[PDB]
């Protein structure tokens, strides 16, 4: 039995007209949530140099993304919604883990995921560079100028518990680890 | 006599942070999908702290309030779980039980088939001290008489009544935590009116953690 | 908490005789039912509202009308006699304490002054005893030089007896040996349902 999971779901199936939201039980936050995607979001890294290595995902894309996502959230939570960073976990759902070419590569979606959308028109709070590393185990690092390129066609998320956390909802990635 | 094993019981001083174990065998374990913790405070309810599960390592809270202080890890190759908390105070005295729940589909719910038999964590700024045994005397048929076990800590108290002999009558109450920070219990028995001038009426009373071993008698005084 | 409220916190009732725990969840998810003896894990008896656990006996069953969840217990045994609580997923009920109905006993009224040996302490500790009555609900006041005195005792109610069924209370009024010179009379008035008047124990500071 080896391991399985991510943050964000790539080069799969997308929704035919509306965003989609899959899961065993909705009300139970022990079972992973699954989001499909409507339009695919572009995923670009590079690896120019020593120890230089991001990820960058479009800004109007991913708030238009989001905002959109909070409203089918809505249809099931007619309630405030929050989007945050995970609490625990291992690396794979911490961190978004592919691996690129010849190298696994391990970033952050610190940006992606704090934002808050309220009842009404959905709002923010008032490009995006994710951090990312790759493993030094074995062997020393692989100079530049690689290249990745792929597409975000959904996401795995994980609703918070309790009653005691009333006002909005709260969502998290990782899961969870078998996909659609 | 039996799974799953949790971690011993203790006093923790306010503002701390405890480390609550709980740990089973492979076959127990390779069966488990998650391990949540739940709490229960006495004169309260089961509470759920969180959970965590066995495979991915993920997480989730009972309130915002448990995010913020409960950290709940799992080491996979020694079949182990963890729940660490910061902050400790006395709204956290408790007595934090941990339950499984095995790998299950959506809808039926959460089934903990499995429990440990709990931690009880006492959040007490106090020191150990040794208990102050005073004697209950009487003064129609039935007469009661019995011992008062003041200002003790931390629990238990082992309260006999004439080595054993004497079983017949006798109630021993749960202790009450008092303004100070130590505990109070008493100890009586039911016996005639008749019996008290021949029968000897000793109490064996025994403090374990300050190696306190008393054994007073009581008769009626003037 | 909203949903999830349970009702009657308390059930009595005798061998043979059977039981009806109602659990009400504001929702439609399914219902878990565990037994729980005081000092003891709980035991799982049902999930998924209707299913009973591998090495539950036929005596106990989980049902549903709408947002009623109810647990049934036929043909109650001794063992049987402990407190229940159900969870519809990550919530818990207030609970439900099954207990030995039996006849109506009022309790028996005993008083205790302050040993001389606590008196060389400092501190000076009245204790009150009631013994052996049903139900559990009965209430303790202390007077001094006939003032009601309450934001200065304690008090500690014992489990039910497995030879007769009854229930013990003990209260403790704590004073200072020098707010005890103060006043003469001490008194503890104890009400219960058993008693058509109330009892008033009391003695007389220092005379014996
Ligand atoms: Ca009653």
């Amino acid at each position: 039995k080896p391991v399985v999971s991510t943050q964000l779901l790539l080069n799969g199936s997308l929704a035919e007209k509306e965003i989609r939201i899959k899961s065993e039980d909705i009300s139970d936050n022990a079972k992973n949530i699954i989001v499909q995607l409507t339009k695919p979001v572009l995923i670009n890294c590079a690896r120019p140099s020593n120890n230089t290595q991001y990820c960058v995902v479009n800004r109007t894309q991913w708030n238009d993304t989001l905002g959109q996502v909070a409203i089918q959230l809505r249809k099931h939570w007619n309630t405030c919604i929050i989007f945050n960073e995970p609490s625990g976990g291992d690396l794979e759902i911490t961190t978004h883990s592919f691996n690129c070419g010849g190298e696994f590569f391990y970033c952050n979606t610190s940006d992606l995921f704090n934002s808050t959308w309220n009842i009404e028109g959905t709002a923010s709070i008032d490009d995006i560079t994710l951090p990312c590393r790759i493993k030094g185990s074995g062997a020393p690092p692989i100079q530049g100028v690689i290249r990745c390129q792929s597409n975000i066609t959904g996401i795995l998320l994980t609703r918070d518990g309790g009653s005691g956390s009333g006002t909005c909802e709260t969502f998290r990635p990782g899961g969870g680890d078998m996909r659609d | 006599q039996v799974q799953l094993v949790q971690s011993g019981s203790g006093v923790k001083k306010p503002g701390a942070s405890v480390r609550v174990s709980c740990w089973t065998s492979e076959d127990i374990f390779e069966r488990t999908e998650l391990i949540h913790w739940v709490r229960q405070a006495p004169g309260q309810g089961l509470e759920w702290i969180g959970w965590v599960k066995t495979v991915t390592g993920a997480v989730n809270f009972g309130s915002p309030d448990f995010r913020q202080r409960v950290s709940l890890t799992r080491d996979r190759d020694l079949f182990t779980a963890h729940m660490d908390i910061r902050g400790l105070t006395q709204g956290d005295t408790a007595t934090y039980f941990c339950a499984r729940q095995k790998f299950y589909t959506g809808g039926q719910g959460w089934y903990f088939d499995l429990w440990g038999r709990g931690t009880l964590i006492v959040v007490s700024s106090a020191s150990t001290k040794g208990p102050s045994v005073f004697p209950l005397a009487p003064s129609g048929g039935t007469a009661a008489l019995g011992c008062l076990v003041k200002d003790y800590f931390p629990e238990p108290v082992t309260v006999s009544w004439n080595s054993g002999a004497l079983t017949s009558g006798v109630h021993t109450f749960p202790a009450v935590l008092q303004s100070s920070g130590l505990y109070s219990l008493s100890s009586v028995v039911t016996v005639p009116s008749s019996s008290l001038g021949t029968q000897t009426y000793i109490c064996n009373v025994n403090h374990k953690p300050s190696n306190t071993k008393v054994d007073k008698k009581v008769e009626p005084k003037s | 908490e909203i949903v999830l409220t349970q009702s009657p916190g308390t059930l009595s009732l005798s061998p043979g005789e059977t039981a009806s725990l109602s659990c009400t969840a504001a929702s439609y998810g399914h219902m878990t039912w565990y037994q729980k003896k005081p000092g003891q894990p709980p035991k799982l008896l049902i999930f998924a509202t209707s299913k009973r656990a591998s090495g539950i006996p036929d005596r106990f069953s989980g049902s549903q009308f709408g947002k009623q969840y109810t647990l049934t217990i036929t043909r109650m045994e001794p063992e049987d006699f402990a407190r229940y609580y159900c969870q519809q997923l990550e919530f818990f009920g207030q609970g439900t304490r099954l207990e030995i109905r039996r006849t109506v006993a009022a309790p028996s009224v005993f008083i205790f002054p302050p040993s001389d040996e606590q008196l060389k302490s400092g501190t000076a500790s009245v204790v009150c005893l009631l013994n052996n009555f049903y139900p559990r609900e009965a209430k303790v006041q202390w007077k001094v030089d006939n003032a009601l005195q309450s934001g200065n005792s304690q008090e500690s109610v014992t489990e039910q007896d497995s030879k007769d069924s009854t229930y013990s209370l003990s209260s403790t009024l704590t004073l200072s040996k020098a707010d005890y010179e103060k006043h003469k009379v001490y008194a503890c008035e104890v009400t219960h349902q058993g008693l058509s008047s109330p009892v008033t124990k009391s003695f007389n500071r220092g005379e014996c």
